[PDB]
RNA sequence: GCCCCCGGCGCGCGCCCGGGUCUUCCCGGAGUCGGGUUGCUUGGGAAUGCAGCCCAAAGCGGGUGGUAAACUCCAUCUAAG
RNA sequence: CGCGACCUCAGAUCAGACGUGGCGACCCGCUGAAUUUAAGCAUAUUAGUCAGCGGAGGAAAAGAAACUAACCAGGAUUCCCUCAGUAACGGCGAGUGAACAGGGAAGAGCCCAGCGCCGAAUCCCCGCCCCGCGGGGCGCGGGACAUGUGGCGUACGGAAGA
């Protein structure tokens, strides 16, 4: 079968596949049944913003993407604790929760105590009965738009760095390197035999 | 109180206290017939803990199986097909023999459904279990509404869609690197959706 | 001086040194459940495999007994604290004796 | 209450058919020195408490005339078998054959006798 | 405009002590996990998972961390409801 | 001899409920080939598919970690774009073939045994009344379930008690 020059092809076609194919020609319409999915969940709800639950703020893990970050799931069960308040008290304001999250970071930590400080900045709320704890007066109509887009704070804004400008000093530019990598690069490796190799030398005696 | 020593008491169970009292219900129910009502559960800690509490609607049904693999039922061992498939004497099998001994009394009951069910006894070719049966309409269980749901009948023959605690270890389902096989729902809806092709309209 | 690479990998950050998870404390021996055991263990007694071990255990070599619990349960992780479980069996024979 | 030293007496049922709740009790009641008697009747203990069975039974809190009642019982029920407890830990029963082969071996015993006579 | 039905405010039932810090004690799933082997399956290879047979658990424990086997340090989870 | 208690049991045209069978496109649990391809043919491939057998619903299954990670760390499932025809497999031949990231859709999280505390404080049935129509329920007396342990607070994110 094969011929003059041309790359070796093996295709997955052997499995009869035309038994098990799915064809997207219903792609027009699920996005016309979700748009009326979200507008039906739009108008349900009441002042609350659809997409309402506000996510954490979490930097994400590899070497890869750990220089971005992202919404997560929900607010560490410390980190909410630090706010103060309870834990099925706060998904009732609209925050959500997650048990499994833990904090290693404080610079981490603070920050997103820094964003509940905002939200419940944010928070205007409505009470059953108008007994006047932690609710609201006659707010800008409810505050001037019922339903906020993509997250209540726009989750992302991730956030850059100027250090505009210096003067490079002495001893910068006479002692940084390259070798300092390769050097502390093979520092790492010989570090269990460097080890030994002295050790047994101040065993043998 | 009592249930931590029932628990360690059954943990044990190759010391002579116990030995004697497992040799001894290992005798007691091989001569009694296939399937019964033992009217209490033999082990009540281990009953307790799968869901029994003792009230009406739960009945015990001690069932036994026998042991070993499957035989092929080709006849003669001629099984016509590849030097592969000469699997005769040796096939073992995908389920376990608990799930056989959830199956067969399951279907044996339509009216019931199956909970859970648990170990007690095997001697050299038996393997004695029991299994713990809920009455859906009996109305001890559509009052009291922890267990309201296994009424609704999406929940009709729980043991013969391999869904108890004795199926979920057939199947073989769990999280991580132990667990690819099966990536969603079960290992059919596996292989279905890693082998559909996707024709898009722009491609 | 940072450094991507070497001994003091990655970025240099500030720990959050604060209270551990509650399902850490999971297999820890809880002086009820102590009781129970050791009052368990004066009712039943031993298996056919740790009686004879500690016949072996006395006699015969510590090696070989070892060799025998590795043989009849899984691992030398677990041959390790079967043999120092039962020494402190046979300690409390002939020492509260 | 055994375990928090609560009760005085303790009565043990005959014939509660998983004898797995029962095996831990007399050790128990050993190590805490709580006196416990072994009766006869799981009914017999369910007619004092209006049900079927009831297993178990602990004196706790004695009246101001019967007091004098339990320590006149608690003496003979520690004289069985509190202070006999190296004695029931190594009681092996059974091992008894029927009486079709104990006369089989009991006129063996005659002719081997005939044999020493 | 006519009929029929259903989801958005209000007289009577049924029910009701929540939040923080400190002191005290409480805190768990077994012939199951694991190990042997034998079949089948998976990309899973010094055995991914299932299953039979035998052997069979512990508590500072247990499973994992992708090359078998120890000596570890640490990370992480809480199985057999 | 005679009674009484309980446990193992059986009998019924007993009082009242329940399962059976069907369609089977999609889903779930087991069972399972072969033609085909390798230019032959066994392992492999066909494929854990067609056929066989059992179960259910408008969805099912899955599900609130005995997880991924390996660093500034994530954080239930399911689905889609990518990772990828890639790491791996394999007479290393023919071929087969994942996953974690990352971006989307959608987002909802919880209970029980055990541990003890509350005198079984719980439950079913019958009897008699209450109530308004369309029909099914709440307040009183007896008969059972039930200590071989119903119920309330309780779940590993800790919880309880003072
Ligand atoms: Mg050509
Ligand atoms: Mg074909
Ligand atoms: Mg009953
Ligand atoms: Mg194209
Ligand atoms: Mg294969
Ligand atoms: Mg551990
Ligand atoms: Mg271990
Ligand atoms: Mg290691
Ligand atoms: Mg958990
Ligand atoms: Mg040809
Ligand atoms: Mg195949
Ligand atoms: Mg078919
Ligand atoms: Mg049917
Ligand atoms: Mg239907
Ligand atoms: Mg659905
Ligand atoms: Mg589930
Ligand atoms: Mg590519
Ligand atoms: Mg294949």
């Amino acid at each position: 079968a094969p011929s003059r020059n041309g790359m070796v092809l093996k295709p997955h076609f052997h499995k009869d596949w035309q038994r098990r194919v799915a064809t997207w020609f219903n792609q027009p319409a699920r996005k016309i049944r979700r748009r009326k999915a979200r507008q039906a969940k739009a108008r349900r709800i009441a002042p609350r913003p659809a997409s309402g639950p506000i996510r954490p703020i979490v930097r994400c893990p590899t070497v890869r993407y750990h220089t971005k970050v992202r919404a997560g799931r929900g607010f560490s069960l410390e980190e909410l604790r630090v706010a103060g308040i309870h834990k099925k008290v706060a998904r009732t304001i609209g925050i959500s929760v997650d048990p499994r999250r833990r904090n290693k970071s404080t610079e981490s930590l603070q920050a997103n105590v820094q964003r509940l400080k905002e939200y419940r900045s944010k928070l205007i709320l409505f009470p059953r009965k108008p007994s006047a704890p932690k609710k609201g007066d006659s707010s800008a109509e409810e505050l001037k738009l019922a339903t906020q887009l993509t997250g209540p704070v726009m989750p992302v804004r991730n956030v850059y760095k100027k250090e505009k400008a210096r003067v490079i000093t002495e001893e910068e530019k006479n002692f940084k390197a390259f070798a300092s990598l390769r050097m502390a690069r093979a520092n790492a490796r010989l570090f269990g035999i460097r080890a030994k190799r002295a050790k047994e030398a101040a065993e043998q005696d | 109180g009592a249930y931590k020593y029932i628990q360690e008491l059954w943990r044990k169970k190759q010391s002579d206290v116990m030995r004697f009292l497992l040799r001894v219900r290992c005798w007691q129910y091989r001569q009694l017939s296939a399937l019964h009502r033992a009217p209490r559960p033999t082990r009540p800690d281990k009953a307790r803990r799968l869901g029994y509490k003792a009230k009406q609607g739960y009945v015990i049904y001690r069932i036994r199986v026998r042991r070993g693999g499957r035989k092929r039922p080709v006849p003669k061992g001629a099984t016509y097909g590849k030097p592969v498939h000469h699997g005769v004497n040796q096939l073992k099998f995908a389920r376990s023999l608990q799930s056989v001994a959830e199956e067969r009394a399951g279907r044996h009951c339509g009216a019931l459904r199956v909970l859970n069910s648990y170990w007690v006894g095997e001697d050299s070719t038996y393997k004695f279990f029991e299994v713990i049966l809920i009455d859906p309409f009996h109305k001890a269980i559509r009052r009291n509404p922890d267990t309201q749901w296994i009424t609704k009948p999406v929940h009709k023959h729980r043991e013969m869609r391999g869904l108890t605690s004795a199926g979920r270890k057939s199947r073989g389902l769990g999280k991580g690197h132990k667990f690819h096989h099966t990536i969603g729902g079960s290992r059919r809806a596996a292989w279905r959706r890693r082998n559909t092709l996707q024709l898009h309209r722009y491609r | 001086y940072p450094m991507a690479v070497g001994l003091n990998k990655g970025h240099k950050v500030t720990k959050n040194v604060s209270k551990p998870r509650h399902s850490r404390r999971r297999g820890r021996l809880t002086k009820h459940t102590k009781f129970v055991r050791d009052m368990i263990r004066e009712v039943c007694g031993f298996a056919p495999y740790e009686r004879r071990a500690m016949e072996l255990l006395k006699v015969s070599k510590d090696k070989r007994a070892l060799k025998f619990i590795k043989k009849r349960v899984g691992t030398h992780i677990r041959a390790k604290r079967k043999r120092e479980e039962l020494s402190n069996v046979l300690a409390a024979m002939r020492k509260a004796a | 209450l055994v375990e928090n030293k609560k009760a005085q007496l303790v009565v043990i049922a005959h014939d509660v058919d998983p004898i797995e709740l029962v095996v831990f009790l007399p050790a128990l009641c050993r190590k805490m020195g709580v006196p416990y008697c072994i009766i006869k009747g799981k009914a017999r203990l369910g007619r004092l408490v209006h049900r079927k069975t009831c297993t178990t039974v602990a004196f706790t809190q004695v009246n101001s005339e019967d007091k004098g009642a339990l320590a006149k019982l608690v003496e003979a029920i520690r004289t069985n078998y509190n202070d006999r407890y190296d004695e029931i830990r190594r009681h092996w029963g059974g091992n008894v054959l029927g009486p079709k082969s104990v006369a089989r071996i009991a006129k063996l015993e005659k002719a081997k006798a005939k044999e020493l006579a």
